[PDB]
RNA sequence: CAUAUAUCCUGAGAGGUGAUGCAUAGCCGAGUGAGGCGAAUUCGGUGAUCCUAUGCUGCCGAGAAAAGCCUCUAGCGAGGAC
RNA sequence: UGCAUCCGGUGAAGCCGCCGAGUGAUCGAGUGGUGGAGGGUGUGGGAGUGAGAAUGCAGGCAUGAGUAGCGAUUAGGCAAGUGAGAACCUUGCCCGCCGAAAGACCAAGGGUUCCUGGGCCAGGCCAGUCCGCCCAGGGUGAGUCGGGACCUAAGGCGAGGCCG
RNA sequence: GUCAACCGAGCGUUGAUCCGAGGAUGUCCGAAUGGGGAAACCCGGCACGAGUGAUGUCGUGUCACCAGGCGCUGAAUAUAUAGGCGUCUGGGGGGAACGCGGGGAAGUGAAACAUCUCAGUACCCGUAGGAAGAGAAAACAAAAUGUGAUUCCGUGAGUAGUGGCGAGCGAAAGCGGAGGAUGGCUAAACCGUAUGCAUGUGAUACCGGGUAGGGGUUGUGUGUGCGGGGUUGUGGGACCUAUCUUUCCGGCUCUACCUGGCUGGAGGGCAGUGAGAAAAUGUUGUGGUUAGCGGAAAUGGCUUGGGAUGGCCUGCCGUAGACGGUGAGAGCCCGGUACGUGAAAACCCGACGUCUGUCUUGAUGGUGUUCCCGAGUAGCAGCGGGCCCGUGGAAUCUGCUGUGAAUCUGCCGGGACCACCCGGUAAGCCUGAAUACUUCCCAGUGACCGAUAGCGGAUUAGUACCGUGAGGGAAUGGUGAAAAGUACCCCG
């Protein structure tokens, strides 16, 4: 849910302030999500963890 | 190459009390290497002596541990086998 | 002993017979130390060594 | 078609055999210790927490798995069984 | 320790004394004994450079003191023997205790403590000729006994796998 | 071999013991990998042998998993895939320090404490290499007609600044040095070629012109692969288009004829195990490393002494008076030192070659236009990290989530931002040297220690012992020059 099987995009690791400036550890996931792509023409479908921006740029084939 | 002889199973033969009244029964008393068995044993006997052998009895001994001014000391552990030959019997004069 | 010089002109069946006639007699010489009644003690040392020395040269020979 | 102390399975135990053997109370010497000979052995009582018994009866709290054994075909088979 | 000189197997350092010396930390190229291989002085350089105490650390040894204690609820005695040495060891005859044990056999655990021969500095809360102590040699024999080559319970590991 | 001798046996001038290099053997455990397992111990399969009247038994190879190539097969299921089968090549674990990329405390200071500090430290995770990382401007700079990849050291400077403006934290530009490679390769626009997928005016269509054929060098698209061509900031390169043009021969640009471009063969160069492509194979270097050998000069006299290596006096060598030993301070007794010498073999450095690629179907300076110059990228917005900069007017860099462009009168930077000038050309990749370190080997050094010191360990040392376990962890050096270690007698 945080490393895409496409481009191996990982999650960023940073802090949450508060008001009174509190900083404590926080992590960026990204958003990842679940899509039966077609790998090939043929058919088969195979469920991958893809995140948002891949299947933006189409290089999953939800045919 | 290797070259497996029946003579590098038998190591040395025992000399004591019991394997003299043992001998004086026909059974003879040997130190055999610690990966043997008793077939093998009775078949490498069979070979070496020509000689016909009906049962063979195996024991492990633990070797003794001796003190020293160093520590302590552990003394090699032996397998022996006691080959009782049968009623051809003629006996071994290599003991 | 035997030295390897001519150890090696021997073919490989004779060497084989060798190595265990040498066997047979250190099998000798250990009943006979395991009894207590041969005085040269460097016979076993002797014969291990025709041992050795019959090995290696097989070795050599099956190697190239 | 069958209700039979019929038939079969299981099964303590009693009896025979194993046992012309082995062992033993003692008797001889011998004295570290070794050896030889060796009688009688029936009949009752008491009696188990042990065996028949993984049995039987009762109860609710409802009381392992697999291997093994038997059987069934699938299947191997011109040799195979006792 | 740089430099310059002096002493030393005809006896340096160290240690123990005598006789002395300085206003002090201290000194004695003054000596006697022990000892056996390195030291002194001047002028500079550098310090792991000075302990009496931190309920300070290590080693050695005092007071308590030849004092407490010598580890249950059974109990030992005599004769003989061995021996340098005997209350404790060996033998014999008595006496006593346990006897659902303080008797016999296994499992876990221990590892040679088991037997023979030898020993009495170390140990045994005393001594010891004795020992579960020390030394050497010897000793453990399985088709049927407990396990493996047979099977699984709880549970463990876990090809791929899912998740992270 | 040694503690550590006491025997008992033997080897050696026919060269032993010993030292160096290369081989053979290398039980079992251990990533452990045929299966299992309480590590070093239990059980097997296959093949070929050994053995038995036959089973039993023995020996040698082989049998783990995962990943990537190649080949066969292709479930549910139709195309097909998953999967299965076989065969090759890799990986797995260990290591003292140094590197890079992530995650990341608290005791502490602020005389309390939360922002802050401690500190991106301790530690953990993934990975290498002999070094690593960075590295060739979408850079600094400020109008100097300026520098010109990166890295490291010294200044700049405890400065500008930053900070409950508290404790504290803290640059950069520029200048001086080490090293130099101001280095190379690509992607695109265009050609040529092959192929997949669609179709095809299926003909007047595609070759450079003119002649003649022909209905496909496909005709057209589209994608991919390969070979050419192209590596840039004064913009550059493709498309064109004139001028000049430094080998020969051959085969192709649908076809043959006169013309321009592709492709092979011979000279001729140019490079190379290198970043710029790669794997090899020979000869040679008193080049190196891994054993060694030689190497001057006093038995000097007297004296003390157990012993001279002490004292006094004589000589000698010195490219050697460094350091140890020998019965006490030794240049001339020994090992050695200065100085010369030595490699069968292995390895490491060079050099010349075979060998490999590569340019020659090429090169030059000119003229006006269309196309290309790295896309879910830059930019923007939200939430964060780190920069002197703690969100502040906050520039440059970077993570996640949305949104999302242009190709040179384009884009980025010059500390908010706008205009003008200046600098550069992102979203592709390699790169040696200067730099950090020592598990280990070699040679030395010390106004360092000398047995309560120095490593915990000069002696059984990570041993004894303690703890179930992670772990903790000691103490013990000196006879004498030589053992000549007290024969023999006496008390016991």
């Amino acid at each position: 849910a945080a490393v895409c099987d496409i481009c191996g995009k990982g999650p960023g690791f940073g802090k949450s302030v508060s008001h009174s400036h509190r900083r404590t550890s926080r992590r960026w996931n990204p958003n990842i999500q679940p899509v039966r792509a077609v790998t090939r023409p043929g058919g088969n479908k195979q469920r991958i963890n893809a995140c948002t921006s891949c299947i933006k740029a189409g290089k999953v084939s939800r045919a | 190459a290797t070259i497996t002889d029946p003579r590098d199973i038998i190591l040395a033969p025992v000399i004591s009390e019991k394997s003299y009244g043992l001998i004086e029964d026909n059974v003879y008393t040997f130190v055999v290497h610690p990966d043997s068995n008793k077939t093998q044993i009775k078949i490498a006997i069979e070979k070496i002596f020509d000689v016909k052998v009906d049962s063979v009895n195996t024991a492990n001994r633990q070797g003794k541990r001796k003190r020293t001014r160093t520590g302590f000391g552990k003394r090699k552990s032996t397998k022996r086998a006691i080959v009782k030959l049968a009623a051809g019997s003629k006996p071994i004069d290599l003991f | 002993g035997t030295t390897p010089g001519e150890l090696r002109e021997l073919t490989d069946d004779e060497l084989k017979d060798k190595l265990r006639e040498s066997k047979e007699e250190l099998f000798n010489l250990r009943f006979q130390m395991a009894t207590g009644q041969l005085s040269n003690n460097r016979r076993l040392r002797t014969v291990r060594q025709e041992i050795a020395r019959v090995y290696t040269v097989l070795r050599e020979r099956e190697l190239g």
